[PDB]
């Protein structure tokens, strides 16, 4: 049991874990999200990404994920426990991409190309929002990209 | 005024409950997270009851819902957190039928509908939503040890058995990775006595 | 305030302990702080360390910092002392620890027979682990089995055996967080 985002295949990476990490402060980086009305990981982002798509499109978000969003959280936050919750899931992020090697050859180019529009998709809507307010967002939203991941944890 | 605005979920049965005048009056409104319009729930406005059954209009799994209730005296308004019935659900024990044999008893596990529909189409069950869904059961022999067995199958048989005693089967569903686990299903039964010289 | 010295980890089936030497101070009784950062502050965040969950100024030389492990990625761990006003510098450990290299032992275990049934009890090592168990018949025939156990400290059913010969047993552990199987106990005969 492992996540197979098409070839690349990931260890060592416990879905369960990540949501106890999650849920110990989903309730509290929820209510701080005051913008009811957008989200960022839209349907349009995740709804029946093909197999061969997984693994470019997983690889664009958790790096964001790591370079912007747990950054910038790290760098902010003022209570313990959610630096302590989102140093388990950046961990275990960092942990998902060391074991990403989609191919890099011409033929899968148009592959990219989608998930890196998908990617897109979520990234305007994201740079929509005022800094402050799409960083808590991002941080909120976990839990889609997490059910999302999960899809693909078989044998 | 009003406390402890929530849902409860249970086999994706989506109920909102809250608490704290005697004559005062409960309207209830909902939204899906990311569209900007709350929507009037018929049948729960200006109500007295404390519960309101949202199972139809918090029903696609790929959504986050909000909802909010507004309060006032014979006023003050709370709404929910926001809310995923696949994070939030609770599972029932699934239906067993556990038929004593004289030397086994058998075990089948029921699919458990559920209030969830797929476009176009049937009702869903656990089993279709969860692909990691399993069954653990467990049989209790004198009072000291267990049998155990699992898996994604439906029929279950424990060999082995001593003839006319009492043992306690215990199933539940499992869904590892969303940690869920059901309240367990119980049938306390008797493999039936040995009258036949077949031994 | 000396910083304190020679930190290491022992880590054993997945439970690790952060030690180092007690700092010298007769007179009063010195207090530890330990923190940590895992690879991602190390690489991203490298001057944020997070507060362990246990020891924020516990007592004797050590840290029970399994909470605070919480991916198969190296972290780094540093420890100071404390003594009012006083505060040590900080000691980081020298090289970083992953939980991959912990300590897997082969699992305790009781064999036992009400009558015909034969029956295992491994020992509980927690969430962390899955126990395989290889049982046979005992001759020249048969073909080991193996039941996966879930979880020790129950006492479960493996076989009903047949007259004539003895079966055998022997436990491993596997420990999905790092891909890890232990060695097998020694087998056992009834
Ligand atoms: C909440 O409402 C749903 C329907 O809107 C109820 O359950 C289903 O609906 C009808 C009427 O009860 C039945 O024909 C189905 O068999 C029911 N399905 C399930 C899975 O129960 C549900 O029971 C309601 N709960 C309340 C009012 O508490
Ligand atoms: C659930 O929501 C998404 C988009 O909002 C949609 O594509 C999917 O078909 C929905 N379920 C339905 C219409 O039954």
């Amino acid at each position: 049991q492992e996540f197979h985002f098409g070839p690349c295949q990931v260890k060592g990476v416990v879905p369960q874990k990540l949501w106890e990490a999650f849920w110990a402060v989903k309730d509290t980086m929820q209510a701080q999200d005051q913008i009811t009305s957008a989200r960022l990981l839209q349907q349009e982002v995740l709804q029946q990404v093909s197999d061969a798509e997984s693994c470019y499109l997983v690889h664009t978000l958790l790096e964001f994920y790591l370079k912007t969003v747990f950054k910038n959280h790290h760098q902010r936050t003022v209570e313990v426990r959610t630096l302590k919750s989102f140093s388990t899931l950046a961990n275990n992020f960092v942990l998902i991409v060391s074991q990403l090697q989609p191919s890099q050859e011409n033929e899968m180019f148009s592959i990219r190309d989608s998930a890196h529009r998908r990617f897109l998709l979520f990234r305007r809507a994201f740079k929509q929002l005022d800094v402050e307010a799409a960083l808590t967002k991002a941080l909120g939203e976990v839990d889609i990209l997490l059910t999302w991941m999960q899809k693909f944890y078989k044998l | 005024l009003l406390q402890h605005v929530k849902f409860q979920s249970s086999n994706f049965e989506n109920i909102l409950t809250w608490d704290s005048t005697p004559d005062t009056v409960y309207s209830i409104e909902y939204k899906t997270y990311g569209e900007r319009d709350w929507v009037a729930k018929k049948g729960c406005q200006r109500i007295t009851r404390k519960s309101c059954n949202l199972t139809v209009e918090t029903g696609n799994l790929t959504e986050l819902y909000y909802a909010r209730v507004t309060a006032v005296s014979a006023s003050a308004t709370k709404m929910t957190d926001r809310f995923s019935s696949l994070q939030h659900t609770t599972l029932k024990p699934p239906d067993v039928t556990c038929i004593s044999k004289v030397r086994s008893i058998q075990m089948i596990v029921h699919p458990t509908p559920t209030p969830i529909r797929a476009g176009d189409g049937h009702r869903l069950t656990l089993e279709d939503i969860f692909h990691d869904l399993f069954y653990h059961l467990e049989l209790q022999v004198n009072r000291t040890y267990q049998m155990h067995l699992g898996g994604k199958q439906r029929e279950y048989e424990f060999f082995g058995l001593t003839p006319d005693t009492e043992f306690l089967g215990t199933i539940m569903i499992c869904v590892p990775t969303w940690a869920k686990e059901s309240a367990p299903y119980m049938c306390r039964v008797k493999t039936l006595p040995d009258r036949t010289w077949t031994g | 305030l000396p910083a304190p010295q020679n930190l290491s980890v022992l880590s054993t089936n997945m439970k690790h302990l952060l030690m180092w030497s007690p700092v010298i101070a007769p007179g009063e009784t010195v207090y530890y702080s330990v923190e940590y950062q895992g690879e991602y502050e190390s690489l991203y965040t490298s001057h944020i360390w997070i507060p362990s969950s246990w020891c924020s100024l516990t007592e004797g030389p050590e840290c029970d910092v399994t909470d605070d492990i919480t991916a198969t990625v190296p972290y780094n761990l540093r420890v100071r002392a404390t003594l009012g006003s006083q505060t040590s510098a900080w000691s980081i450990l020298k090289h970083p620890f992953n939980r991959q290299s912990t300590i897997l032992t082969r699992p305790g275990m009781e064999i036992t027979k009400d009558g015909f049934h034969l029956v295992i009890e491994l020992e509980d090592l927690g969430p962390q682990f899955e126990f395989l168990v290889a049982y046979w018949r005992r001759e020249p025939g048969a073909e080991e089995h193996v039941k996966m156990v879930r979880s020790g400290g129950i006492p479960v059913h493996l076989e009903t055996m047949e007259p004539g010969a003895a079966y055998c047993v022997k436990a491993e552990t596997f420990v999905k967080a790092i891909g890890r199987y232990s060695a097998f106990s020694q087998t056992e005969c009834v």
